């Protein structure tokens, strides 16, 4: 039997003041933001697509979480009591974990949907809400609800005499009745850390990484499409040679039939000299892989290519597409400047070349890419859209991680540091109370923060919030 | 909030003051 403590368990009033001000701000701001987000999505037929319906599910989860988590924990902090009976003792943490499930599974679903939007070539572009997304969301909600059931079984009101005074305490009571519930009581906080924090962080980081890798390939395609054109019919390049797609040389033979037979071989069907954009994109991706393999077999180009970031690598591939491996190797001083990361110097030197004199528009764009390491010289609607999708996913995931980490660390610290035999353990318990109430406020700040992140990252949402709130 | 045993009245009192989570 554990000894009593030598010191008190208490929460200082100054902390109660600060924490309650934060709670009220998160509550008011979170209800307004997520309600306005939902109204934006419902009111505008232009806002009802795959991802925004998933965002609607996230926003509903935000509202559910804020309403179930903040008021009851403000009350516990100030009243230090439980007047609501056993049924509410079970229902509140049940609904609370259901709403966390909806939040994290909706975030996961959004990261997968945004990846699919970049990677799928057969996805029909348009305003529709796919059949599967409707069942996707129902499953998210059913699963979130089922996974929260142990909270409703395990929580209950117990009574104790504590140094004279009778207390009624709502908690996940020790001594659960079945083997499963006993295990849940001991593992719950590792379960929440694993399934509701680590696992969605791993899933969204994985799909975000797949998505940004794919966006890099799309950007190289768009860059060379701007500089060399996408030609779906066989044409003759500046030297007279039959070519197709994005500068894909078919043959140097003067026979159009010979070019057609090569084309049919590379595509695997009878094209009669005409291919689809998807076919040209696959051809282009192979041409890029081949150009890269050649760059890495070239002792003058490999050191430079290795040292460059992914964007500047694309500019180098761009020059190799235009003038071949041997021509690019001729820029000896410019390649050295690039390898030493003297961007502005390399940019001024490249503009003094015969290459710039012959194709100045293209060279200016490639040089801007070398100078800045950005895609700015190739900005079009597809690039603006990709930047925004990337920033949306990154920001939602990062704010999730930062907001929810404190509450998990609070529960893990108790698991790892609390020694029930220590007569001084109530100083740790008093500290954990502070971390816990902070953790609740930070977790609810996530629900409050999601509408704000969309406002700042998405021009479409920014203007939608303006119409709904500033008018 | 949970505790290893009911007999740890300090932990149970802490759960009485603690967040619902
Ligand atoms: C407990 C034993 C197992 C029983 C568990 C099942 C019963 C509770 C589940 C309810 C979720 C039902 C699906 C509700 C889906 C709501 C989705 C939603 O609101 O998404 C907004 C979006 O705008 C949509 O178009
Ligand atoms: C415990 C951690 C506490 C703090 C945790 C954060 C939660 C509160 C933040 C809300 C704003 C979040 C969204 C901020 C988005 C930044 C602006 C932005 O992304 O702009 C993109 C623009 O298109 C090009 O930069
Ligand atoms: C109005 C909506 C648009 C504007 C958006 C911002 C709104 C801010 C309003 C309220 C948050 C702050 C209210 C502060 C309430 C403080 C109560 C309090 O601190 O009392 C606890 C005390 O410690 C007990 O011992
Ligand atoms: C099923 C859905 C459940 C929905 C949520 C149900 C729980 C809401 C309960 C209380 C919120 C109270 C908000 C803050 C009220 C503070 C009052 C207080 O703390 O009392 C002062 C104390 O007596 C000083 O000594
Ligand atoms: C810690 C790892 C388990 C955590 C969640 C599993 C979620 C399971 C959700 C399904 C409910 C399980 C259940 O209700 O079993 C209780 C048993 O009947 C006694 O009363
Ligand atoms: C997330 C928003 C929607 C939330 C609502 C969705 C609809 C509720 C459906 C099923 C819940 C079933 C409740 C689980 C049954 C209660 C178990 C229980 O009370 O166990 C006590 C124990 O036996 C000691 O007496
Ligand atoms: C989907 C994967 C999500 C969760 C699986 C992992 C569930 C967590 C299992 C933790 C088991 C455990 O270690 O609990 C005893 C603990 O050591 C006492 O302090
Ligand atoms: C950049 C993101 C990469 C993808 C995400 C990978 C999965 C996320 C797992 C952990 C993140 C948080 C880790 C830090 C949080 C504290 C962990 C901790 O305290 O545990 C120590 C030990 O287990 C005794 O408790
Ligand atoms: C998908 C990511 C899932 C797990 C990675 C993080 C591992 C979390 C594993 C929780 C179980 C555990 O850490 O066991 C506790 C042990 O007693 C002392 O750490
Ligand atoms: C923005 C997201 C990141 C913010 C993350 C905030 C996490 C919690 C902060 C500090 C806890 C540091 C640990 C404090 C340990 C106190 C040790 C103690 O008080 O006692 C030890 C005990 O006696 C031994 O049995
Ligand atoms: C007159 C009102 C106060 C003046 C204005 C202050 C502004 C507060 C802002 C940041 C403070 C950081 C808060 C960090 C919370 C830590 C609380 C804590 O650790 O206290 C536990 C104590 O040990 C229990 O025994
Ligand atoms: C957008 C960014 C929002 C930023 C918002 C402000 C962040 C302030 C948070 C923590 C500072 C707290 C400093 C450390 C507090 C704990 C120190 C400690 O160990 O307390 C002693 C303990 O109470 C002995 O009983």
């Amino acid at each position: 039997s554990p000894p009593p403590c030598q010191g008190p368990i208490e929460i200082k009033e100054t902390f109660k003041y600060i924490n309650t001000v934060v709670s009220c701000l998160v509550f008011v701001l979170g209800i307004i933001g997520n309600s306005t987000l939902l109204y934006i999505i419902y009111k505008n037929k232009c806002m009802r697509n795959g991802p925004n319906i998933l965002i609607a599910s996230l926003a509903l989860g935000d509202l559910l979480h804020i309403v179930i988590a903040i008021p009851i924990n403000v009350y516990k902090l100030l009243a230090e009591d439980w007047p609501f009976g056993a049924e509410m003792c079970k229902l509140v943490p049940f609904i609370q974990k259901a709403s966390v499930g909806i939040t994290v599974l909706s975030l996961c679903a959004l990261s997968i949907d945004r990846y699919r939007a970049v990677a799928s070539w057969s996805r029909i572009k348009g305003i529709g809400v796919p059949k599967w997304t409707a069942v996707e969301i129902v499953l998210i909600w059913v699963v979130s609800v089922v996974l929260a059931v142990p909270e409703a079984i395990g929580f209950d009101i117990i009574t104790m005499d504590y140094k004279g005074s009778y207390l009624r305490i709502c908690l996940l009571h020790p001594v659960q009745k079945t083997a499963f519930m006993q295990f849940y009581a001991t593992a719950k906080d590792w379960w929440l850390f694993s399934f509701y924090f680590c696992l969605p962080l791993a899933i969204t980081a994985f799909f975000y990484t797949l998505m940004t890798c794919e966006m890099l390939r799309k950007n190289i395609f768009e860059m060379l499409r701007i500089d060399e054109g996408l030609r779906l019919k066989i044409y003759k390049d500046t030297e007279g040679y039959y070519t197709i797609g994005i500068g894909h040389l078919l043959t140097k033979s003067p026979s159009l039939n010979a070019a057609k037979s090569e084309l049919d071989k590379a595509i695997g069907r009878n094209t009669n000299g005409v291919i689809t954009k998807d076919e040209a994109e696959k051809l282009f991706n192979q041409d890029v892989d081949a150009a890269v393999r050649g760059i890495l077999r070239n002792a003058k180009l490999k050191p430079v290519y290795d040292s460059l970031d992914a964007v500047r690598r694309a500019a180098l591939i761009n020059m190799v597409f235009q003038m071949g491996e041997t021509g690019v190797a001729g820029f000896t001083n410019s390649l050295r400047m690039l390898q030493q990361k003297r961007w502005d110097e390399a940019a001024v030197n490249l503009a003094k070349s015969r290459w710039y004199n012959q194709t100045p528009n293209r060279a200016k764009r490639v040089i801007t890419t070398f100078r800045t390491g950005t895609w700015d010289a190739y900005l079009n609607d597809h690039l603006k859209q990709r930047r925004e999708v990337a920033k949306t996913v990154f920001c939602l995931v990062l704010v999730f991680a930062l907001c929810w980490l404190p509450l998990h660390l609070a529960r893990i610290l108790k698991l790892t540091l609390y020694n029930q035999n220590d007569p001084n353990r109530c100083e740790l318990l008093s500290f954990l109370l502070v971390l816990d109430y902070i953790g609740i406020n930070m977790a609810s700040l996530n629900s409050c923060a999601n509408p704000i992140a969309l406002y700042l990252v998405s021009k479409r949402f920014k203007n939608a919030f303006k119409s709904a709130l500033c008018c | 909030c949970t505790c290893f045993t009911y007999k740890d009245k300090e932990c149970v009192y802490y759960c009485h003051l603690d967040i619902i989570w």
